[PDB]
C-alpha cells in the first residue's frame, strides 16, 4: 500500500538519465508543472478514494518523509504544489497535513529552504483548520521556533523569519483563526513570566 | 514493421531504432523517425523519440548516430563520478563547440594526508577537466592544472604559476568505458601526487634554510607532480628519482647516472635498500641529501675494490666489507667526513668468534695508516680511506687493504 | 654448498627470531614492572641487546652465502655465452680488446666534437 | 588528383592484374610532411561490379560502381588524413593531444563525411589550437589565447585574485585564408611556430 | 639455470627485507605512542601499525623458507660487463629514439632475385609452423604460398622485396596448386574477412626503406592465426558473434578479437 | 571435411515427433539462420558380421560402406548397382532401414541440420548435426560446436563424441561424419520403448 | 600469531600504562643505538573555479541589491551571445557547502510576463530545471536556461 | 666512461631531454621561417622557383630515362617477331 | 636567401637525430673483417654529425646576425584572425608545368593502358 504510493511519487519526479548527451534532440516536451501536477492530483485521488479513513495519516507520514527526503528545492516546492492543490480541492482534512508537516523530525532549521518552503505552505493551507487545532498547531510552531540558536547565519536569516509569518498571522485578532485567550495561554505556558 | 536496429559497437547495450513510414501526399517519398533503445530474451529498459531539426545519404541519420556513438560513452562516467561521491559538473559543450567534458569541482580530500597540506591541495587545484580521445573513442585525459608550485627546475618550467599535468587512462577492452577502475587509478593518482606534495612542501619551507653544502651539492631538475628527480654530484651526475608507488603504498627512489663526469654507475647502488626503507620511515628529502653528501665520499672508494672481496650491504653508514670469508671489516660513516673502521669478525660484545671467525691478526696497520683491541673503531678522513682503498703500486695494482690481508 | 648453508641457517635464523620476540618481552614485561606495582624477580632475565646482534651476524651471514652463489651462477651462464686452448682465451681476449678500442675511438670523438 | 590539390592524393596501382580483378594503394599524405603525415591509407580492389575499400584502421566498405559514391568516400577520407595530418603533426612538434575524435557529433549536419575533430595545447602550456575539418564546411581551426592577454574579455567581481588570470581563455578564431605555406599542414607548422617561444 | 638466478636474486632481497622488517618493529616500538588528538585514535594507532611491523616480519621469514626450495683475466669480465652494458643500453636508447623520430620528408625499384630468396629462406627458417613455397610463374614478382599448420593457405604476392596482395583461404580449400591459383576467393566468410585483415596488416606494417622487417613483422602476425577457433575474444568472452570466430589480432599485441569488438 | 558433431535430443513432454522438429527448426531460424536447401540422408543395413551403407544428400555423387569398427569406403554411387547385382549373393537384413530428413539451416559458416530419424514409416527421435566447414583442424575445435550447442541445443547438449577419440593432429574426414551417424542409428534402432 | 605472540602480548598487557614509553625507551634504546648507530642526520573556492571555467557567454558578478557578502552568494550573471538577452539576471542563490544543497533560482514572474517569448521561456526553462537531475550545479542551470532560450527561438 | 633499471631511467631522462631540445630547436627554426616568409614575400617566391625549376628539371630527366628505356625496348621487340 | 637559410637550418636538425639514431643502431648491431666496416662507419658517422654540427651552427650564426629590417612586429601580433615581375615569372613557371603535368598525364594513362592490356592478355593465353 505504501509500495503503491511509492510506485506513484516516485514516477511523478523521475529524472531522464541518457539526456545531456545529444542534449534536446529527444521529440517530447517532459510534462510542464501544471499537467504534471493535474496527472499526479489524479493519480493521488484515486489512491486516496481508494484509501480507508483509519490509514488516512500513515501515508501522509510517508508523503511528507518522501518529500523532506527530497534535496532539490524545484522538486520540494513541485510537490508543495501537489499537497496544496489536494487540501485547496478539498480532497485532503486541513489539519493532517500541517500535523504531519511540523511534527516530521526531517523539519529542521538547517534544512532552511525546506524550513521556508514548509512553513509557506503552512501559511497557505492554515486558515481551514478549526481553532483546537490551530491551537495545537501554535504550541508545535512555538517549539519548533524555540530550537534555533541565539545566533545564526546572515544568510538564512530570511528564509528562517518564514516561521514568524505564521506565527504573526495565527496572533492576528483580524483574522480570527482563534479565540485570542487561548493564544496567550499556549505562549504564557511555554514563556512564563519572567522569560523573555 | 520497417524499421532498422543500429547498434553501437563502442558502447553496448545501446540501439537505435531508424523507422520508416509513408507520407500521405507524396507516395514517392519516405519519412524517418528516430528513437534511442537500450537492452540489458534480450530485455528493452527505456524508449525516447528524436526527430528535430544526390539524396541517398540520410545526413540526420548518420548524424545521429555519430552523435550517440560520442555523448554515451560519458554518461556512464558521470554515473561512476555520482555514485562516488566526486561533485561533478554535467556533460558540457566545451568553447570549442564540438566537445564533451566533465570538469570536476573538487575531489575527495585523501586518506592519511595532514589537514594543512590538504588546504595547499585544494587552494591550488584550479581545473580537473577530463576528456575523451583516441581510436574507438576509450581513452579518458584529465588535465589537472595547479598553480604556485613550490620549487621549479632547471628544465624550462620557470614560465607562469601554472603547471599543466595531463593523467591519461585507457581501461581494458572489456569493462566499458564507463566503469570504476578509471576513476579508482585517478584517485590512486591523486593520492600519490598528495603524498609527493607533502615532501615538496617540506622542501619547500627548508630551502631558505640550508646547511650551505647541500645547496651546491644538490638541485632540483624537475618537478611533474608525481616525480621528483633531484640531482647531485661534484658535476652534477649523479640523480635521484623519488615517487609514490599506490601499488604497494611506499616510496620508490629510482638512481641513475645523467651528466658527462661519472663512474660506470651512480654508486649508490650498494645502499638503495637501506635508503630506500630510511625514506620510507622518515619521509625527509633533507636528510636523504644529508646522508647521500656524507656517504658518497666513502663509497667511491669502497665500490672500486676488485670483485676475493665482497661487499655485504648492511644499515645505512654500515657498508661491511668482508675479504674471502674468513676476514671482515665495518665501515661506520659519520658526518665531517669521518669513517670508523672495526676489526670485522670481532663481536661487541663477550669476546667469542663469529661463524666466520678467523680473527685478522695485524690490527695496528689501520692504525699506521692514519690483543683483542681491533675490536674498537678507528676514524679515518675520507683521504685515508682513498690511500687505504685505492689500488697503487707496491711499496699489479692492487689496494693496501687487501695487501694487508694478504 | 651455498644452497645447503642456505638451508642450514633458516632453522637457526627462525630460533634466532623465537629467542629475540621472547627476550623483548622477557625485557618490557620487566621494565614496566619495575615501573609498575608488580615486583618481579631478577632471574637471569637474557639481554636484548646480544639476541638483537646474534640475529643480524645471521642475516649477514645468509646474504653473504646467497650474494656469492648469484655472483658464482651470473659468471658461469656469461662464461657459457662467451682447438687449442690457449689459442682459444687469445681470440676471446683479442675480440675483447677491438671492442674496447671501438669504445675508447667512439667516446673520444664524441666528446672532442662537442664538450 | 588534379582539382583537389591542398592535402595530397597518390595511387600505385599494381603489377599483377585479372580480368575480373584490380587493385590500387591509395595514400592521402601532405605536401611537405610525408613521414609523419602516414595515418590514412587505402588499398581499392575493383570488381567486376563493386569496389571493395580496405582502410588502415580496420574498415571494409563495399563501394557501388555509381561514381557519386567512390567520389564522395574519397572525399571523406581526404577530411579525414587532414585532421589525422594535424595529429601525426603535433606528435611531432612534441604539442600534447588535448582531443581527438574521428566523427564528432557536435555542429551542423554534415555531408557525405562525417566531420573530424582535433584539440591540441602548446608545450608551454597556455597556448592551444583546435581543428574542424569536414567534406562540406571544413578548416574551422581557432586558437585559444590566455586570459588577461586578449585585454578584451569583461572582468568580474567575483574574481579578487591573480592567479586565476593564467589560464586559456577568450578562444580567438583565425581565418585560413590569406595564410603562408601552400598546404594546410605548411599552414599548421607556421602557426605552430607562430605560437612557439620566442628563441630568436 | 636463469631460472635458478632469479630464485637467487628474489633471495638476497628477501633477506634484506627480513632485516629491514624486524628493525621496523624495534625501532617504532622506541619512538613509543604519538598524541594523535584522540584516546581512542592513538590507541588503535599504536596497535595497528606495531601489527602490520609484526605481519611484514611474518610474511618475509615465510618467503625466505619458500624461496629456499626453489633454489690479464680480470680484464676479460671486464669486457665482458662492457658488452652486455653496451648491448642493453643501444638497445633501449635505440627503442626510445625510433619510436619518436623527428624525420617529416625524404627530399632535403630494383633489387637481386637472389637476395628476396635468401630472405624468404631466413624467414622460413624460423617459424617451424609455417612453410613458404617460392615460386615465379609470372615474371621476376614473386608468388609466396604460406601453410599455417591445417588452420591457413596464404597466398602472398610479392611484386619486389615488398608485400603487395594477400588472400588467405582454407588448408582443405585447394589452390590448384599450378598454373598459382592468384585471382579467387575462400568461399568461406571467415576467410575472407581473414584476408581483409591481412590487407589491412600489410596497410599497417609499412617500413620506408629496410623491406625485410616488414615482412618478417607480416609473418609473425600471421602466426599469430594458428590459435584461431581456438581462442575466446578478450572483449565479450565469446567465440561466436554472428557465427564468425574472433577474426583481429592487434598489431603490437597479439590478442584475439572479433572485427565488430574492434579491439 | 569440416568438424561436425551428432546428437540425438529427446521430444520431451507431450510435444509429438514433429511438433518439436517444428519448435527446435523455429529456435534455430530464430538465430538469424537461412535455410539453403533440403538434406537426405538413407541407410541401409546387412546382417553381413554387419554392413551399412549410408548417403547423406550433402554429398551428391558418393555412397558410404562402413564395416563398424572396420574401414569406410567412400564410393561412386554405381557401388549402390554393384551391391544389388550381388544381392542374390549378398545377405539383405529385415527392414532394418534407417533415414533422417530434415531442413538445413546456415548461421554464418555453421550448418545445422535437425531430422527426425524416421523408421520405416512411423518417426521416432531427434538427430541434430551441427557442422563447421572452416574449420579442417578437430578434437580441440570442441570449444567451438559447444559453445554453439551452449547457445541453441541448451540441455542434452553433447559432451563430444569418440569419433575425435584419441588427440592427433588427423584432419575430421566425411567418415567420421558416417561413424558418429551409424552409432546414432544403432541407438534408434534400439532405444525401444 | 607466531613467533612474535608474547611481543604482542606484552605490548597488548601494558597500553594504558601512563609510564609506557620510559619503560619500551628504556630496554630498547641502548642495542639500537649501538648497533644502527646514532640517530637521524570569502567566497568558496569551488565557485571561483566555475565561474572561471564558464563559457564567455556568461559574465557572472556578485549581488549586492539584496544579500551581499555573507555567505550563500546571490549571482546576476547575464545573457550575452548570438542568442537572445531576454531577462539577464537570473537571480541564483548558492548556499554554502557547495557539493550538496543544489542551488535554487529566485523566481521573478513580474518581468517574465507582458509578453508571449517571456512567458514561453519561463516555461520551458522551469519544465527543463523539473526535468534536471538532482543536486545540479551552476553551470547546469545556465545551460538549460541558454537551452530553454534557443528552444523558445526555434519553437514559437 | 672508465643494475637494468639505471640504464633503464638514465636513457629515459637523457633520451627525452634530447627529444625535447630537438622539437625547441625545430619550433625555432620554424618560427624564424614564418617570420620570414610574412614579412620578406620575396625570399619564399625565389624558393619556390627554385623547386619548381628543380622538379621540372627532374621530370626532364625522368622522361629522358623513359624513352631510353623504350626505344631499347623497341629495338629489341622489333629483332623478335621474325621468322 | 635567409629564408632558404633557415629552411637548411631546419633540416639539419631534423637530420642530426635520424644521425643520431643511425649511430645507436650501429652501436646496438655491434655484438663483439666486419668489425673494421663497423668501425669505418661509425667514425664516418661521426665525422659528418661534427660536420653537420658546424653547418647548423653557421647557419644559426648567419640568421641570427641577418635580422632585415622588417622585424619590429613581435610573434602573436602577425596572425590574422576574423575581427610584380616575380608574379609573372611565377604565372609562366606555372603555364609551362601545368602543360607538362597535362603531357605527363596523358603518358601516365597510356602506360596504364598498355600495362593493363597486357596483362589481361597474358592471363587470358592461360
Ligand atoms: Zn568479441
Amino acid at each position: 500500500m505504501e509500495t503503491q504510493l511509492q510506485s506513484i511519487f516516485e514516477e511523478v519526479v523521475k529524472t531522464e538519465v541518457i539526456e545531456e548527451a545529444f542534449p534536446g534532440m529527444f521529440m517530447d516536451t517532459p510534462e510542464d508543472e501544471k499537467t504534471k501536477l493535474i496527472s499526479c492530483l489524479g493519480a493521488f485521488r484515486q489512491f486516496w478514494g481508494g484509501l480507508s479513513q483509519e490509514s488516512h495519516e500513515q501515508c501522509i507520514q510517508w508523503i511528507v518523509k518522501f518529500i523532506h527526503g527530497q534535496h532539490s528545492p524545484k522538486r520540494i516546492s513541485f510537490l508543495y504544489d501537489c499537497l496544496a492543490m489536494a487540501v485547496e480541492t478539498g480532497l485532503l482534512p486541513p489539519r493532517l497535513v500541517c500535523e504531519s508537516l511540523i511534527n516530521s523530525d526531517t523539519l529542521e532549521w538547517e534544512r532552511t529552504q525546506l524550513w521556508a518552503l514548509t512553513f509557506k505552505l503552512v501559511r497557505k493551507i492554515i486558515g481551514g483548520v478549526d481553532y483546537k487545532g490551530v491551537r495545537d498547531l501554535l504550541k508545535v510552531i512555538l517549539e519548533k521556533i524555540l530550537t534555533i540558536p541565539n545566533t545564526v547565519s546572515s544568510a538564512v536569516v530570511q528564509q528562517l523569519l518564514a516561521a514568524r509569518e505564521v506565527i504573526a498571522y495565527i496572533l492576528e485578532r483580524n483574522a480570527c483563526l482563534l479565540p485570542a485567550y487561548f493564544a496567550v495561554t499556549e505562549i504564557r505556558k511555554l514563556y512564563p513570566e519572567g522569560k523573555l | 514493421k520497417n524499421k532498422l536496429f543500429i547498434k553501437l559497437t563502442r558502447l553496448p547495450q545501446y540501439y537505435i531504432v531508424v523507422e520508416m513510414l509513408e507520407v500521405p501526399n507524396k507516395p514517392t517519398q519516405l519519412s524517418y523517425k528516430y528513437y534511442f533503445m537500450s537492452v540489458n530474451p534480450a530485455m528493452a529498459l527505456l524508449l525516447q523519440q528524436f526527430k528535430e531539426n544526390m539524396c541517398a545519404f540520410n545526413k540526420v541519420l548518420a548524424h545521429f548516430v555519430a552523435m550517440c556513438d560520442t555523448n554515451m560513452p560519458f554518461v556512464g562516467l558521470r554515473l561512476e563520478l555520482s555514485n562516488l561521491e566526486i561533485p561533478h559538473q554535467g556533460v558540457q559543450v566545451e568553447g570549442d563547440g564540438f566537445s564533451h567534458a566533465i570538469r570536476l569541482l573538487k575531489i575527495p580530500p585523501c586518506k592519511g594526508i595532514t589537514e594543512e597540506t590538504q588546504k595547499a591541495l585544494d587552494r591550488s587545484l584550479l581545473d580537473c577537466t577530463f576528456r575523451l580521445q583516441g581510436r574507438n573513442n576509450r581513452t579518458w585525459v584529465a588535465e589537472l592544472v595547479f598553480a604556485n608550485c613550490p620549487l621549479n627546475g632547471t628544465s624550462t618550467r620557470e614560465q607562469g604559476p601554472s603547471r599543466h599535468v595531463y593523467l591519461t587512462y585507457e581501461n581494458l577492452l572489456s569493462e566499458p568505458v564507463g566503469g570504476r577502475k578509471v576513476v579508482e587509478m585517478f584517485l590512486n593518482d591523486w593520492n600519490s601526487i598528495a603524498r609527493l606534495y607533502e615532501c615538496v612542501l617540506e622542501f619547500a619551507r627548508s630551502l631558505p634554510d640550508i646547511p650551505a653544502h647541500l645547496n651546491i651539492f644538490s638541485e632540483v631538475r624537475v618537478y611533474n607532480y608525481r616525480k621528483l628527480i633531484l640531482c647531485y654530484g661534484t658535476t652534477k651526475g649523479s640523480s635521484i628519482s623519488i615517487q609514490w608507488n599506490s601499488i604497494h603504498q611506499k616510496f620508490h627512489i629510482s638512481l641513475g647516472t645523467v651528466g658527462p663526469n661519472s663512474g660506470c654507475s651512480n654508486c649508490h647502488n650498494t645502499i638503495l635498500h637501506q635508503l630506500q626503507e630510511m625514506f620510507n620511515k622518515t619521509p625527509n628529502v633533507v636528510q636523504l641529501l644529508q646522508v647521500l653528501f656524507d656517504t658518497q665520499a666513502p663509497l667511491n672508494a669502497i665500490n672500486k675494490l676488485p670483485t676475493c672481496f665482497s661487499i655485504l650491504p648492511q644499515s645505512s653508514t654500515h657498508i661491511r666489507l668482508a675479504f674471502r670469508n674468513m676476514y671482515c671489516i665495518d665501515i661506520y660513516c659519520r658526518s665531517r667526513g669521518v669513517v670508523a673502521i672495526r676489526d670485522g669478525a670481532y663481536s661487541l660484545f663477550d669476546n667469542s668468534k663469529l661463524v666466520e671467525g678467523f680473527y685478522p691478526a695485524p690490527g695496528l696497520k689501520t692504525f699506521l695508516n692514519m690483543s683483542w683491541a681491533a675490536s674498537i673503531p678507528t676514524i679515518l678522513t675520507h683521504s685515508a680511506l682513498n690511500i687505504l682503498l685505492l689500488p697503487s703500486p707496491t711499496p699489479y695494482l692492487c689496494s693496501p687493504l687487501e695487501r694487508f690481508l694478504g | 654448498d651455498p644452497v645447503q648453508r642456505y638451508k642450514m641457517l633458516i632453522p637457526q635464523l627462525k630460533e634466532s627470531l623465537q629467542t629475540l620476540m621472547k627476550v623483548a618481552a622477557q625485557n618490557l614485561i620487566q621494565n614496566t614492572n619495575i615501573d609498575n606495582g608488580q615486583k618481579s624477580s631478577d632471574g637471569p632475565i637474557q639481554r636484548f641487546d646480544k639476541c638483537l646482534e646474534e640475529f643480524y651476524a645471521l642475516c649477514d651471514q645468509l646474504e653473504l652465502c646467497l650474494r656469492l652463489a648469484h655472483e658464482c651462477l651470473s659468471q658461469s651462464c656469461d662464461s657459457a655465452k662467451h682447438l687449442p686452448y690457449p689459442q682459444y682465451l687469445a681470440v676471446i681476449k683479442a675480440q675483447i680488446s677491438c671492442a674496447k678500442d671501438i669504445h675508447t675511438a667512439l667516446l673520444d670523438c664524441a666528446n672532442k666534437v662537442t664538450g | 588528383a588534379s582539382r583537389i590539390e591542398d592535402p595530397q592524393i597518390q595511387a600505385h596501382w599494381s603489377n599483377i592484374n585479372d580480368v575480373y580483378e584490380s587493385s590500387v594503394k591509395v595514400l592521402i599524405t601532405s605536401q611537405g610532411y610525408e613521414q609523419i603525415c602516414k595515418s590514412i591509407q587505402l588499398q581499392l580492389n575493383i570488381g567486376v561490379e563493386q569496389i571493395r575499400v580496405v582502410h588502415r584502421d580496420g574498415r571494409v566498405i563495399t563501394l557501388s560502381y555509381q561514381e557519386q559514391e567512390l567520389q564522395d568516400f574519397l572525399l571523406s577520407q581526404m577530411s579525414q588524413h587532414q585532421v589525422h595530418a594535424v595529429q601525426q603533426l603535433a606528435k611531432v612538434m612534441g604539442w600534447q593531444v588535448l582531443s581527438f575524435s574521428n566523427h564528432v557529433g557536435l555542429g551542423p549536419i554534415e555531408s557525405i563525411g562525417n566531420a573530424s575533430a582535433i584539440t591540441v595545447a602548446s608545450p608551454s602550456g597556455d597556448y592551444a589550437i583546435s581543428v574542424r575539418n569536414g567534406p562540406e564546411s571544413g578548416s574551422k581551426i581557432m586558437v585559444q589565447f590566455p586570459r588577461n592577454q586578449c585585454k578584451d574579455l569583461p572582468k568580474s567581481d567575483v574574481l579578487q585574485d591573480n592567479k586565476w588570470s593564467h589560464l586559456r581563455g577568450p578562444f580567438k578564431e583565425v581565418q585560413w585564408n590569406k595564410m603562408e605555406g601552400r598546404n594546410f599542414v605548411y599552414k599548421m607548422e607556421l602557426l605552430m611556430s607562430a605560437l612557439s617561444p620566442c628563441l630568436l | 639455470v636463469s631460472v635458478n638466478l632469479e630464485a637467487f636474486s628474489q633471495a638476497i632481497s628477501a633477506i634484506q627485507a627480513l632485516r629491514s622488517s624486524v628493525s621496523r618493529v624495534f625501532d617504532c616500538l622506541k619512538d613509543g605512542m604519538r598524541n594523535k588528538e584522540t584516546l581512542e585514535g592513538r590507541e588503535k594507532a599504536f596497535i595497528a601499525h606495531f601489527q602490520d611491523n609484526l605481519h611484514s616480519v611474518n610474511r618475509d621469514l615465510n618467503e625466505l623458507e619458500r624461496l629456499s626450495n626453489l633454489v690479464l683475466y680480470s680484464q676479460l669480465l671486464q669486457a665482458y660487463k662492457w658488452s652486455n652494458k653496451l648491448q642493453y643500453h643501444a638497445g633501449l636508447a635505440s627503442g626510445l629514439l625510433n619510436q619518436q623520430s623527428l624525420k617529416r620528408s625524404a627530399n632535403q625499384l630494383v633489387l637481386p632475385p637472389q637476395y628476396v630468396d635468401d630472405v624468404i629462406s631466413r624467414i622460413d627458417r624460423m617459424f617451424p609452423e609455417m612453410s613458404i613455397h617460392l615460386s615465379r610463374p609470372n615474371g621476376t614478382s614473386a608468388m609466396l604460398l604460406v601453410t599455417l599448420g591445417k588452420v591457413l593457405k596464404v597466398i602472398v604476392v610479392m611484386r619486389s622485396l615488398f608485400i603487395d596482395r594477400t588472400i588467405v583461404k582454407g588448408y582443405n580449400e585447394n589452390v590448384y596448386t599450378e598454373d598459382l591459383d592468384i585471382w579467387s576467393k575462400s568461399n568461406y566468410q571467415v576467410f575472407q574477412k581473414v584476408t581483409d585483415h591481412a590487407t589491412t596488416a600489410l596497410l599497417h606494417y609499412q617500413l620506408p626503406q629496410m623491406p625485410d622487417v616488414v615482412v618478417r613483422s607480416f609473418m609473425t602476425w600471421l602466426r599469430s592465426y594458428i590459435k584461431l577457433f581456438q581462442a575466446p575474444c578478450q572483449r565479450c568472452g565469446k567465440f561466436l558473434q554472428d557465427g564468425l570466430p574472433p577474426t583481429w589480432r592487434d598489431f603490437r599485441t597479439l590478442e584475439a578479437f572479433h572485427d565488430t569488438c574492434r579491439q | 571435411m569440416g568438424v561436425t558433431c551428432v546428437s540425438q535430443m529427446p521430444v520431451a513432454e507431450g510435444k509429438s515427433v514433429q511438433q518439436t522438429v517444428e519448435l527446435l527448426t523455429r529456435k534455430l531460424e530464430m538465430l538469424g539462420a537461412e535455410k539453403q536447401g533440403t538434406f537426405c540422408v538413407d541407410c541401409e543395413t546387412y546382417h553381413t558380421k554387419l554392413m551399412y551403407v549410408m548417403h547423406n544428400s550433402e554429398y551428391p555423387l558418393s555412397c558410404f560402406a562402413l564395416f563398424e569398427n572396420g574401414p569406410c569406403l567412400i564410393a561412386d554411387t554405381n557401388f549402390d548397382v554393384l551391391m544389388v547385382k550381388l544381392k542374390g549373393f549378398f545377405q539383405s537384413a529385415k527392414a532394418s532401414k534407417i533415414e533422417t530428413r530434415g531442413t538445413r539451416y546456415q548461421y554464418c559458416d555453421f550448418l545445422v541440420k535437425v531430422g527426425t530419424v524416421t523408421m520405416g514409416p512411423s518417426a521416432r527421435g531427434i538427430s541434430v548435426e551441427v557442422e563447421y566447414g572452416p574449420c579442417v583442424v578437430a578434437s580441440d575445435c570442441w570449444s567451438l560446436l559447444l559453445e554453439f550447442l551452449q547457445s541453441f541445443l541448451g540441455s542434452h547438449t553433447p559432451g563430444a563424441p569418440a569419433v575425435f577419440g584419441n588427440r592427433h593432429d588427423a584432419v575430421y574426414g566425411p567418415a567420421d561424419t558416417m561413424v558418429q551417424y551409424m552409432e546414432l542409428f544403432n541407438k534408434i534402432r534400439k532405444q525401444q520403448q | 600469531q607466531y613467533l612474535c605472540q608474547p611481543l604482542l602480548d606484552a605490548v597488548l598487557a601494558n597500553i594504558r600504562s601512563p609510564v609506557f614509553n620510559h619503560s619500551l625507551y628504556r630496554t630498547f634504546v641502548p642495542a639500537m643505538t649501538a648497533i644502527h648507530g646514532p640517530p637521524i642526520t570569502s567566497i568558496p573556492s569551488v565557485l571561483q573555479g566555475e565561474v572561471a571555467r564558464l563559457d564567455p557567454k556568461f559574465l557572472v558578478n556578485l549581488d549586492p541589491s539584496h544579500c551581499s557578502n555573507n555567505g550563500t552568494v546571490h549571482l546576476i550573471c547575464k545573457l550575452d551571445d548570438k542568442d537572445l538577452p531576454s531577462v539577464p539576471p537570473l537571480e541564483l542563490s548558492v548556499p554554502a557547502d557547495y557539493p550538496a544543497q543544489s542551488p535554487l533560482w529566485i523566481d521573478r514572474q513580474w518581468q517574465y510576463d507582458a509578453n508571449p517569448f517571456l512567458q514561453s521561456v519561463h516555461r520551458c526553462m522551469t519544465s527543463r530545471l523539473l526535468q534536471l537531475p538532482d543536486k545540479h550545479s551552476v553551470t547546469a542551470l545556465l545551460n538549460t536556461w541558454a537551452q530553454s532560450v534557443h528552444q523558445a527561438c526555434l519553437s514559437a | 666512461s672508465q643494475d637494468q633499471e639505471e640504464i633503464r631511467t638514465g636513457v629515459d631522462q637523457c633520451i627525452q631531454k634530447f627529444l625535447d631540445i630537438a622539437r625547441q630547436t625545430e619550433c625555432f627554426f620554424l618560427q624564424k621561417r614564418l617570420q620570414l616568409s610574412v614579412q620578406k614575400p620575396e625570399q619564399v617566391i625565389k624558393e619556390d622557383v627554385s623547386e619548381l625549376r628543380n622538379e621540372l628539371q627532374r621530370k626532364d630527366a625522368l622522361v629522358q630515362k623513359h624513352l631510353t628505356k623504350l626505344r631499347h625496348w623497341q629495338q629489341v621487340l622489333e629483332d623478335i617477331n621474325v621468322q | 636567401n635567409t629564408a632558404s637559410l633557415c629552411r637548411i637550418g631546419q633540416e639539419t636538425v631534423q637530420d642530426i637525430v635520424y644521425r643520431t639514431m643511425e649511430i645507436f643502431q650501429l652501436l646496438r648491431n655491434m655484438q663483439l673483417g666486419t668489425y673494421q666496416d663497423r668501425l669505418t662507419k661509425l667514425q664516418d658517422n661521426l665525422r659528418q654529425l661534427s660536420v653537420l654540427f658546424r653547418k647548423l651552427r653557421l647557419v644559426y650564426d648567419k640568421c641570427n646576425e641577418n635580422c632585415g629590417g622588417m622585424d619590429p612586429i613581435p610573434v602573436e601580433q602577425l596572425i590574422p584572425y576574423v575581427e610584380s615581375e616575380e608574379r609573372r615569372e611565377i604565372a609562366e613557371v606555372n603555364k609551362k608545368l601545368k602543360q607538362k603535368n597535362q603531357q605527363l598525364k596523358q603518358i601516365m594513362d597510356q602506360l596504364r593502358n598498355l600495362i593493363w592490356d597486357i596483362n589481361a592478355m597474358l592471363a587470358m593465353r592461360n
